[PDB]
């Protein structure tokens, strides 16, 4: 199944298309995917297994709205059902504590009386949004495989790793995940971290003369795109 | 095509059920549209128990990374009744979809209007081991092997099924792994003895099992409880015992579980009547030791299984 939109389908979400402002709603994005971050780091969870909730989550607002789903009760069970499928389960009284210890008592007012039984009911209907496709790549193992190629200064590629690995922390919350793939992210991350450490990562790599220096990695991405994602994650800085 | 889950199952016309799998009983039904036999488990929402069950999660996770001649192949996934319209009450259910096989290994031997020549073990044995090395070659533990999972159609083409109970096995590192796997009659002496950090020689045990009940088309340990099962592989395979498996002292039921007596090996003489070529594999799969007991790999470069060209392959004929 294809798992990638347009800007203008991410405009006309089911959100958007019941009253809410797209201001409000990148905003639920960014919380509720803080949320799945914050959770499951204190669980001691996987870098992976983060970010497969997260794409769960905002996978799930592609075909629901914030206004009939609580976000913080959707991040949950999106974290739960990852950690099932990463082989990191973790109990979900676990991920209710942990939640109530973050949340307000009124943003943990979300899960209502019962919150265990608020997570289990949604993951039935998470699993049909889903499509039961469960198994989701990131751009951490493309950002190893392809700066793991780099021949050169050991701590400028160093730096440049911790920094894009940074980066893509930062892309979760926003709607980048539902747009590029993560090769392509994997590849801008780097795009972004040799712009402001002023690196050329070109001389890098066996054509130290050729600028497109991604086309070793990645086939028919031109600079714009990049470009796009670039001043997506610049965004966040900005607020 | 691609939106697994929203198809309901009333678009699937069930026949009748035909066995018992992993997680529940298995069903035969055509699609009402497609006019297709298939094949249903279905998998329960306990929502009282972690809900959706993560070893239904791994079989859908595993089955949809797995294209192989002998494995099954997952078709699609349905869902049981409608949700009322307010979803917090909807308690349904989900049916994995398979294709359908012709014949299960468990009916062919049980019927004894059918008889197994050489060549058809040969071929049937051949088969299984190619489809469990690609699955450890990827990582990937059965967990539960018998003679009801594993399905042989016309064609003589067997396919391994039912990976309800599977899951992943780290290759380059020791990892702690569910005890209660492997159905008893098939479960090899480690997992009685209590063993977390096994290897995939347990599947290895299970195929043995399945050998030796190829020529005698019965289970070759038939016990009701795991004390029993423990004193009917020793009576066979020889005690457990330091000399023949040292590491068997770290095991944690070594000195809950003991036999009646120290027995010796007779599996050679026992099944004498079996070829020479053959016994020397059934030796190999059903060592005590784990790390002594051979590999997916090894059992396709022994005598038995090395020059068994699988093209030619002709079927025994049970007709209507
Ligand atoms: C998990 N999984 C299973 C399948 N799968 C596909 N094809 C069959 C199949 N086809 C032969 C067959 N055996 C039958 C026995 C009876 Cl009593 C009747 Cl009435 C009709 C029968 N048809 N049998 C079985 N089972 C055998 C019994 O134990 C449980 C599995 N599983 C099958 C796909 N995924």
């Amino acid at each position: 199944p294809c798992w990638y939109w347009d800007k203008k389908d991410l405009a006309h979400t089911p959100s958007q298309l019941e009253g809410l402002d797209p201001a409000t709603e990148a905003r639920y994005r960014r919380e509720g995917a803080r949320f799945i971050f914050d959770v499951g780091t204190r669980l001691g969870l996987h870098y992976d297994t983060l970010a497969t909730g997260i794409i769960y989550f905002h996978r799930f607002y592609m075909f629901h709205s914030f206004k009939q789903f609580p976000r913080y009760v959707t991040g949950a069970c999106c974290l739960f059902l990852a950690g099932k499928v990463e082989e990191t389960p973790k109990k979900c009284k676990d991920i209710i504590k942990t939640a109530r210890s973050l949340l307000n008592d009124v943003q943990f007012g979300q899960f209502g009386d019962d919150p265990k039984e608020e997570v289990m009911v949604l993951e039935r209907i998470l699993l049909q949004t889903i499509k039961f496709d469960l198994q989701v790549e990131h751009p951490y193992q493309f950002l190893l495989k392809y700066a793991k190629q780099l021949k050169g200064d050991k701590n400028k590629i160093q730096k440049l790793v911790q920094m894009a690995w940074t980066f893509v922390n930062d892309s979760l919350c926003t709607t980048l995940s539902l747009q590029w793939e993560p090769e392509i992210i994997a590849v801008a991350v780097m795009y972004l971290a040799g712009r402001l450490c002023k690196f050329e990562i070109q001389e890098w790599t066996s054509k130290p003369m050729y600028r497109r220096w991604w086309e070793q990695f990645v086939q028919d991405v031109p600079v714009d795109v990049l470009e796009d994602i670039c001043h997506q994650i610049l965004d966040l800085y900005s607020q | 095509e691609s939106d697994w889950g929203k198809r309901c199952v009333d678009k699937f016309d069930i026949i009748g059920i035909i066995g018992e799998g992993t997680y529940g009983q298995v069903y035969k039904a055509k699609d009402k549209d497609t006019g297709e036999l298939v094949a249903l488990k279905k998998v329960r929402l306990d929502n009282e128990k972690e809900g959706f069950p993560i070893t239904a999660i791994r079989e859908i996770k595993i089955l949809r990374q797995l294209i192989h001649r002998s494995v099954v192949n997952m078709k699609e996934i349905v869902t049981d009744k409608q949700d009322a319209l307010d979803f917090k009450k909807d308690k349904g259910a989900f049916y994995l979809v398979f294709e359908y096989m012709d014949h299960d290994l468990m009916g062919l031997l049980e019927s004894g209007l059918v008889h197994f020549s050489e060549d058809h073990i040969k071929s049937f044995m051949k088969q299984l081991m190619e489809g469990l090395e690609y699955c450890h070659k990827k990582n990937f533990l059965h967990r539960d092997i018998k003679c009801s999972n594993i399905l042989l159609n016309n064609s003589g083409q067997i396919k391994l099924a039912d990976f309800g109970l599977a899951r992943l096995y780290n290759s380059e590192e020791s990892r702690p792994y569910t005890n209660k796997v492997i159905t008893l009659w098939y479960r090899p002496p480690e997992l009685l003895l209590g063993e977390e950090r096994y290897t995939p020689a347990i599947d290895v045990w299970s195929c043995g099992c399945i050998l030796g009940e190829l020529f005698t088309k019965k289970p070759i340990f038939q016990a009701n409880l795991e004390l029993a099962q423990l004193e009917l592989i020793s009576r066979l395979c020889g005690s457990p015992c330091p000399a023949v498996w040292p590491d068997v002292i770290k095991l944690p039921y070594f000195n809950t579980m003991k036999p009646k007596k120290q027995y010796r090996r007779r599996l050679r003489e026992e099944f004498s009547f079996i070829p020479s070529a053959a016994l020397d594999l059934l030796d190999h799969m059903l060592t005590l030791d784990p790390s002594k007991r051979c590999t997916a790999e090894q059992t396709l470069q022994s005598d038995f299984l090395k020059d068994v060209e699988l093209s030619k392959m002709a079927p025994p004929d049970l007709p209507h």
